[PDB]
């Protein structure tokens, strides 16, 4: 402090800026035919 | 609401291929030769 004052930047203009944020909120919903996918077709694995 | 059991299209015809008028592999008449090897000198034959 000079004395009683401090040295500060002040602005004397300005302008206003954008930004941009994506916030995910949901997500694709997978669903799986356990049955399918672990035997597809075959009767002797449906049996398994 | 229930996702049921996977399906699949019914195969409506079959397709079948072969290589035709291939000759008898003889098979039978290599084995029934009655110059028979030992096992020192196993004889060896390829049908294709
Ligand atoms: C503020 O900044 C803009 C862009 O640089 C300029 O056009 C404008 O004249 C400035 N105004 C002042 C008071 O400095």
């Amino acid at each position: 402090s000079v004395g009683g004052l401090y040295e500060i930047k002040i602005p004397t203009n300005f302008t206003i800026v954008g930004q941009e944020e994506f916030i995910q909120t949901n997500s694709p919903k997978v669903t799986i035919d356990c049955s399918l996918f672990v035997c597809s077709n075959y009767a002797a694995c449906h049996d398994l | 609401v229930y996702d049921l059991s996977g399906f699949t299209v019914k195969p409506v015809a079959t397709v079948h291929r072969r290589i035709p008028d291939l000759p008898d592999c003889d098979i039978d008449k290599w084995l029934n030769n009655f110059n028979v090897p030992s096992p020192l000198n196993w004889e060896r034959k390829i049908f294709s």
